[PDB]
């Protein structure tokens, strides 16, 4: 359940940041952020799989 | 995936055909929908033969 809410809270709030500013093909600030983060929960779940 | 395609729904318009992205989305909700109908019958026959 930590897993499942966690991505799909995730996936909500990579979507609501985008809609903050136009359409544009370059990758902002925040969206390196909110990638480094997706990728911790990602690495967080994959070390659960490990142990 | 469906909050993915409500999000996608609102910015376009009503057409009729289906698009390419609404192709790929569409492949994408099949595949959830395999997976746990796979699930279900692992379920279904676990009682008579676990190791199948």
């Amino acid at each position: 359940v930590f897993g499942v809410t966690t991505v799909l809270t995730m996936t909500t709030l990579s979507i609501s940041a985008r809609n903050s500013l136009p359409k544009v093909a370059y990758a902002t600030a925040m969206d390196w952020f909110i990638a480094v983060c997706y990728a911790f929960v990602f690495s967080a779940l994959i070390e659960f799989a490990t142990v | 995936m469906t909050t993915i395609n409500t999000h996608l729904r609102e910015t376009l318009p009503k057409i009729p055909y289906v698009k390419a992205i609404d192709m790929y989305l569409m492949g994408c909700f099949v595949f959830v929908f395999m997976a746990l109908l796979e699930y279900a019958l692992v379920n279904y026959i676990f009682f008579s033969q676990p190791a199948r």
